[PDB]
């Protein structure tokens, strides 16, 4: 009873896209039948893919018509066709992977900036902060104080001016720069941009001289 | 790049979270798709507001842990948002403690008040746009 | 015709440990059988094991009387027993779940060493370098160069990690450095030597 | 720690590469096993010799491709110890450069003339010990 090549389960391909982190184990199904029993290669974007295309290679059960790899990294990014073939006909359904590359760690500010600024009195300064953290991170600036002689407070921590924050009022458009409209004596100082996320915290401090 | 609107992709189905200009919430694997386009804002350290950058509106946690998409932040409109150890990312209620945003294996967002730790429906991938 | 379950491909449960890399998806088969069919329970470390006990939880296909768990992480290693079971008996397996996390970067070399020392005109000095390194790293011993002391089948692991200077000089006075690398990249630590 | 000896767990089948005090490789499953407790030593960077800690035998690959266990160091006994982008380890010989130190599903040890970059057979995790 010749019969061409069919899926036998349509409702597990519904999901064409496979995005997922770097490192996990991917594996693509294409559940078919017919008589005589059809043959499963696949393709890496369209071409012939053999198992020594990426380091461990790759495993393909064909009593499953899947293809399994393992750590799944961005050079495995693409598209994959398999198609089951037999005297009758072809089929073929392709899926997309998308790997993502995280980073659990705290922010990271650009070395160098903010940087040292000299200026004259009356000018018009504007401090810079490169942030990059894979979870959103909350930006803020800072100016030190000294209330006396002290830089530092009763707790020991430095007594500070919240400048900006960032937040629904003050979205991360904003936040990587800080503007001061004509310095005088007084706005000069050390400026500090903090970044953090729910790992850790971050920050780095610069100094405003005013002449 | 954090100022960057991000797509969040759902484990869960490959679905990506959609908020609806009209404030409803719910899910989409069309990468195309218009309203999937998030805004992760931080409010501080850890917490973040989803705003729907084609709608305008922010994702809120209702009382009885449904999904809507508020027109001006209230205080349902904040989450923990936490890189869980198996690399995806997870949104608890700031209000609602023990609920989390998910979506169902259907493309539906599935009630806080139905959402566990186990669960695939709470886990997403953010992909930036 | 009542029979107590069996395993049916024993052939594929001779590998009783699974260590593998974190993130890794794993999956325990106990292939079993029997009449009336039996039922299938897993359990982590011999107690109860519910799909909320781990992120994603975990996935169990009884028509192929096994358990899978994607992204697998340090929480999840320990043993998890299958227990296959019907009016007539019941048989299990155990698995052991090995989950290792890697460190692909250079050598590390612990703060502080090796540090400076000022010492007296003939005394013994010995400097230390702390490394740590996932793949094997290679140490050397350097005088500001001169090589001192190098890894290697000639001076194993065991000394490389102490540069020993037996009674020094004016001469020996000056910096001394402690390198180690692997492919990913290089370290080093320096440390000076002050006689008097 | 890198001075304490390491056990090496191939991917292949789960079995640790073991170096008879009788000059014989190969692999096994148990843990427990008295031969499979690895020196590894940095000859250079990203260089090691693999030394069976009781058989007091380094390890060596033969210009056809079979492995033994020396009793002194030659030159077969240096490989390109590197930590592959999935997070296993690979043995390459520094003396025939497309061939690994590689264990078959059966237990035994695979000709270096055998082996590939694809191969289950050459992926190994350390394990201290």
């Amino acid at each position: 009873m010749p019969v061409a090549p069919y899926w036998t389960s349509p409702e597990k391909m519904e999901k064409k896209l496979h995005a997922v982190p770097a490192a996990k184990t991917v594996k693509f199904k294409c559940p078919s039948s017919g008589t005589p029993q059809p043959t499963l290669r696949w393709l890496k974007n369209g071409k012939e893919f053999k198992p020594d295309h990426r380091i461990g290679g790759y495993k393909v059960r064909y009593a499953t018509w899947s293809i399994i790899m393992d750590s799944v990294v961005p050079s495995d990014k693409g598209n994959y066709t398999c198609i089951v073939e037999n005297e009758y006909g072809s089929i073929n359904h392709t899926y997309q992977l998308d790997v993502v590359e995280r980073s659990p760690h705290r922010p990271i500010l650009q070395a160098g900036l903010p940087a040292n600024k000299t200026v004259a009195l009356g000018s018009n300064v504007e401090f810079m902060c490169k942030v990059y953290s894979d979870p959103q991170p909350h930006i803020q600036w800072l100016k030190h104080i000294e209330v006396n002689g002290s830089k530092i407070g009763p707790d020991n921590l430095p007594y500070v001016q919240i400048l900006k924050t960032a937040g629904v009022n003050t979205t991360d458009k904003e936040m990587e720069v800080l503007h001061l409209r004509n310095v005088s004596f007084e706005d000069a100082g050390e400026y500090t941009c903090l970044a953090g996320n729910s790992i850790g915290l971050s920050h780095h401090s610069a100094w405003l001289t005013v002449l | 790049h954090f100022k960057d609107p991000k797509r969040l992709y759902c484990k869960n189905g490959g679905f990506f979270l959609r908020i609806h200009p009209d404030g409803r919430v719910d899910g989409v694997r069309e990468k195309s798709d218009p309203h999937i386009k998030l805004q992760l804002q931080a409010e501080e350290r850890g917490v973040v507001s989803i705003k729907g950058v084609s709608a305008n509106r922010y994702l809120a946690m209702k009382e009885d842990g449904r999904l809507l998409a508020s027109k001006s932040v209230t205080d349902e409109c904040f989450f923990f948002e936490r890189l869980e150890s198996n690399n995806y990312n997870t949104y608890r209620s700031r209000k609602y403690t023990s609920w989390y945003v998910a979506l169902k294996r259907t493309g539906q967002y599935k009630l806080g008040s139905k959402t566990g730790p186990g669960q695939k429906a709470i886990l997403f991938l953010p992909m930036s746009a």
